[PDB]
């Protein structure tokens, strides 16, 4: 087995990391605005 | 030459609306504006930007005030 292992054994990127802690948020939607604020 | 479109008059109500589903984490998801104006022989509600209750805030409109 070790002389068989021997003669027969010898993508896309990620995005960034989004951070975003104790900030304010303004999402302009399709259809309706909103404003999440603190 | 120019031309203006033009909103004044005494201010009679300010209501910041609050939206149907608020995300955590935040207090007071805003969705629109509601606020009322009065002027000489005539009266108009509005329904605003959310945005525009920031510098609402920021010039410190409140009641009564043109």
């Amino acid at each position: 087995l070790l002389k068989k292992r021997a003669g027969k054994s010898r993508f896309v990127k990620p995005r960034r990391p989004y951070n975003s802690e104790g900030m304010t948020r303004i999402l302009r939607r399709y259809e309706e605005d909103l404003f999440c604020t603190f | 030459k120019e031309t203006k479109e033009v909103y004044e008059g005494e201010v009679t109500e300010l209501t910041p609306e609050d939206a149907e589903n608020p995300l955590g984490g935040y207090g007071k998801t805003i969705s629109h504006v509601i606020v009322g104006l009065k002027s000489a022989k005539g009266t108009k509600t509005l329904r605003l930007d959310p945005t525009i209750y920031e510098s609402i805030q920021r010039e410190k409109v409140s009641i009564g005030d043109v």
